[PDB]
């Protein structure tokens, strides 16, 4: 209610993220709390402060001298940090919180060795667009019978490797992996096996 | 101006 | 826990002059808990129009109150205050002595 | 000179009452200036000094809403305390609090105060640093750990150094002439006979304000004294007396010195036979 | 240490039926809360409880009531469920610092239970071209035709649940995007080394837990009752 935050913020893994929060009408005994909410799980406390800048394991909170704005600082963001960040005022004598929309923070991975390719998976008794860099955007189908997911990042920590992928599937006769992602701007060097 | 106690109870 | 019995003082507002309008006071202090019963007596009888201050407490946490009434003293009329509190077995009566 | 503000809060539970009675009393320079009582037909903070009567309706409404929050705080805390002390049913219980600020003659903040009592005994207090707590016993250690983890001291320090001081400044401006008003003791020595060759001399100090006073009997300006504790007269002023047991005919060799703020210099009193 | 419990994770109710959502907190905190969250919006407070039998309406109390007879539990009651009461409900507690939130209960209130369907699940084996080009092998799992969106997809490798090398779509797709009652589709990928995939002793299973109709819910339709169930598909490693 009393706090204002941008609806969204884009970031790349390993970068310093500054999440701003405006709260001009803040009262003397109102604490500034930050909570975050990952995909569809419950919100979780990140940090809080009254007047002083706070440092904890999760983040750094910087509160302006006049207390009318604050910044949540996430050093070297990981993929795990992608969430909605809620800046909320909490009166020191009461138990209520008014959640706003917060800031949806997206964290895109740094793709080390991109190898964009479109593969056909073995039939069940689908097309996979994978290993493209985070610069690639995959669009929805211009055919109601063709299903295309948004890109998803998987992390193989056993070998410090990350990869982006999108899946397309259809039962329709004129569907092929060579044409599956035609509505997308795909890399020039995209590998299509014969 | 009276004090309002920090919300944590005894 | 450990309760505190009331300290009691019964006295006049202005120095006592037989035939002159004054105020009879019963000052109860240093007691805990706060519930207390105080009566001002004239010839062993409870005075009906007795007022009291609102409840307060001192830095040592103990409570205090002042009970008072408009009165005209004489040489024959006897005045006292009767206090009852949880720390007392029986009500305590203290006579008004104009010399203290 | 120096100044102070305090709020003295009390909540009393009893078997015959479904909710505790809550009372909050505000003081400026040890004089009651505001009061809230849950027992009133329409509970609200009210002015207790005429100079407070000029505060607008927003002030009274804001203070009254705060008292509602305090009543809840005390109600919950009383229930927790009954658990901490494993107390049995059918008893009346009291939770008290004192808080406020002391200001010096030069207007600097001398000390912030925050103390709690349960059943009329120290429970927990905020230390002079306004950062750490003193717990009186094992149950208060449960509270201390809770308040350290939740950072309660920071909320109390901010009020004590900020809002408490700011509002005390505002009240001092409004109650200027009234709060600096002192009443000098009107003093006299009474003669009271005794057994043997002795007599009691009683030095009376009346109509003074503030209550702080000193009465000292001396023999040629240099036995243990008898006295009464300072008592309210009922009109806003105080009374006190100090006595000495002296031999007959030796009354003039004894003097009673009265020390009080309102006096330009200490009073020197003696028994004056009419 | 600080844990707020809420079960079930998912619930289907017919409109007009009573709903009871339960919340637990063993910390015996004095303060408990019920919020609801609609898609893309912040949590909205329904009711707060300051202590046993000391409840106060939040911002949106209409259509709900609560019960707090003990400090460790807080109940939210919908006496007659409306379809607009479809939401994710989060319980929370506090001792005076931050609030601790439960994992939430997704409640779907439907006009009737006719469109409720469990997913069909299929696993798609890695491309031989991916294996030779990258020395990695991606398996794809597809869960299709389910309604409502009450699924939990997981991958199991040699009888153990895995999280590394997995990505599941954060949102399902509508199988008929122009329909308000469209059934859903969800995909997930599991990527392993080509060497791990080439061992025929390695077993890969995609499991979809569907939260459907209660065992006590009535069902007269001419098809199997779409109960809460696990639907799986599996693949074994291939040397070829
Ligand atoms: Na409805």
């Amino acid at each position: 209610a009393k706090t204002t935050q941008p609806d969204s913020m884009e970031s790349t893994e390993g970068e310093t993220v500054h999440l701003p929060c405006s709260h001009a009408t803040i009262s003397g005994n109102e604490y500034i709390y930050w909570y975050r909410q990952v995909p569809l799980q419950g919100p979780e406390y990140v940090t809080h402060g009254l007047q002083q800048n706070t440092t904890n394991s999760m983040a750094f909170l910087a509160i302006a001298s006049d207390r009318k704005s604050s910044t949540l600082i996430l050093p070297h963001v990981s993929l795990r940090d992608a969430a909605v960040y809620h800046c909320i005022l909490s009166g020191g004598c009461n138990y209520k919180l008014t959640f706003g929309k917060g800031t949806l923070l997206t964290v895109t991975p740094n793709i080390q060795n991109p190898d964009p390719a479109v593969y056909q998976l073995r039939d069940s008794k689908v097309c996979l667009f994978t290993d493209f860099d985070s610069q690639t955007n995959v669009s929805q189908s211009k055919d109601s019978d063709v299903y295309i997911t948004d890109k998803c990042v998987l992390d193989m920590r056993s070998m410090d490797f990350k990869s982006n992928s999108a899946v397309a599937w259809s039962n329709k006769s004129d569907f092929a992996c060579a044409n599956a992602f035609n509505n997308s701007i795909i890399p020039e060097d995209t590998f299509f096996p014969s | 101006s009276s004090l309002c106690n920090f919300r944590a109870y005894v | 826990m450990i309760q505190r019995t009331p300290k009691i003082q019964v006295y006049s507002r202005h120095p006592a002059e037989n035939g002159k309008s004054n105020f009879l006071n019963c000052y109860v202090s240093g007691f805990h808990p706060s519930d207390i019963e105080v009566d001002l007596l004239k010839n062993g009888e409870r005075i009906e129009k007795v007022e009291h201050s609102d409840l307060s407490f001192s830095k040592d946490w103990s409570f205090y109150l002042l009970y008072y009434t408009e009165f005209t003293p004489t040489e024959k009329d006897e005045y006292a205050c009767r206090v009852n509190h949880v720390t007392l077995s029986q009500p305590k009566i203290v006579k008004w002595d104009r010399d203290m | 000179g120096p100044h102070s503000m305090r709020y003295f809060e009390t909540a009393v539970s009893r078997p015959g009452l479904e909710e505790p009675r809550y009372i909050s009393v505000g003081y400026v320079d040890n004089k009651e200036f505001v009061r809230f009582d849950s027992d009133a037909e329409n509970p609200r903070y009210e002015p207790r000094a005429p100079w407070m009567e000029q505060e607008g309706p927003e002030y009274w409404e804001r203070e009254t809403q705060k008292a509602k929050g305090q009543e809840q705080w005390f109600r919950v805390s009383l229930r927790n305390l009954l658990g901490y002390y494993n107390q049995s049913a059918g008893g009346s219980h009291t939770l008290q609090q004192m808080s406020g600020c002391d200001l010096g003659s030069d207007w600097r903040l001398l000390r912030g105060y925050l103390q709690f009592a349960y059943e009329g005994r120290d429970y927990i207090a905020l230390n002079e640093d306004l950062k750490t707590w003193t717990a009186a016993d094992m149950a208060a250690q449960i509270t201390r750990r809770k308040w350290e983890q939740s950072g309660a001291a920071e909320h109390y320090k901010a009020y004590l150094e900020g809002e408490c001081v700011e509002w005390l400044h505002r009240y001092l401006k409004n109650g200027n002439a009234t709060l600096l008003r002192t009443d000098s003791p009107k003093a006299h020595v009474t003669h009271h006979p005794r057994s043997k060759g002795e007599v009691t001399l009683r030095c009376w100090a009346l109509g003074f304000y503030p209550a702080d006073i000193t009465l000292t009997w001396q023999l040629n300006g240099e036995q243990d004294m008898e006295l009464v504790e300072t008592r309210p007269a009922g009109d806003g002023t105080f009374q006190k007396w100090a006595s000495v047991v002296v031999p007959l005919g030796k009354e003039q060799n004894y003097t009673c010195r009265v020390y009080h703020e309102g006096l330009p210099e200490p009073l020197t009193l003696r028994w004056e036979p009419s | 240490d600080m844990k707020v419990t809420q079960m079930p994770r998912y619930l289907i109710k017919r409109m007009g039926e009573n709903v009871l959502l339960e919340c637990g907190q063993d910390m015996s905190h004095e303060t408990m809360y019920w919020y609801r969250q609609d898609p893309g919006l912040g949590l909205q407070l329904i009711y707060i409880s300051y202590d046993v039998d000391s409840n106060s309406e939040g911002d949106i109390p209409k259509g709900y009531r609560v019960s707090r007879k003990k400090r460790e539990h807080f109940s939210l009651i919908l006496d007659s469920a409306k379809t607009n009461q479809t939401s994710v409900y989060f319980c929370a507690s506090s001792f005076g610092r931050e609030q601790y939130f439960g994992p939430g209960t997704r409640l779907t209130v439907l006009e009737d239970l006719k469109n409720v369907f469990p997913p069909e699940v299929a696993v798609f084996e890695p491309s031989e071209a991916e294996i030779s080009h990258t020395q990695k092998a991606t398996l794809v799992c597809l869960a299709t035709g389910f309604y409502p969106d009450h699924v939990e997809l997981s991958w199991w490798v040699n009888g153990k649940e895995v999280h590394s090398g997995v990505c599941t779509d954060p949102q399902p797709l509508k199988e008929q995007p122009a329909l308000n009652d469209s059934r859903y589709a969800l995909s997930s990928r599991l990527r392993v080394s080509a060497t791990f995939w080439q061992n025929p002793r390695n077993h890969f299973r995609c499991q979809v837990q569907f939260y459907g109709l209660s065992e006590n819910d009535e069902w007269t339709q001419d098809r199997a009752k779409p109960v809460t169930q696990i639907v799986s598909a599996e693949a074994w490693g291939r040397a070829d």
